[PDB]
């Protein structure tokens, strides 16, 4: 595999191993940035549904 | 499954004489043998006459 990554210590025994792996997830993380307002002369438009 | 050849992308390499006489010596440069990494996973045993 391209994502498993072995670090040594001490001696080693031998061998052909097989790993079974199971997964349980967990969350992540959201960012939240501020209000922008325009200036005093400033003219915008939108389409808005009512 | 469940024999020699389990392991996929592998070299399997066996003789077809039995006991010591069947055992097999590699030589080489360092890197070369390195990068081989071979390995023993079965050992010969001697006849009854």
């Amino acid at each position: 595999s391209s994502d498993l990554d072995v670090v040594i210590k001490s001696a080693v025994a031998e061998g052909n191993y097989n790993l079974n792996v199971t997964v349980d997830p967990g969350k992540n993380f959201v960012y939240k940035s501020d209000v922008m307002t325009l200036n005093e002369d400033a003219i915008g438009a939108e389409i808005v549904t009512a | 499954d469940s024999s020699n050849e389990a392991l996929a992308g592998t070299f399997v390499i066996q003789t077809a004489r039995l006991g010591d006489d069947s055992k097999l010596s590699f030589i080489g440069d360092q890197n070369l043998i390195n990068a081989l990494s071979l390995a023993t996973i079965q050992e010969g045993e001697n006849s009854e006459t």
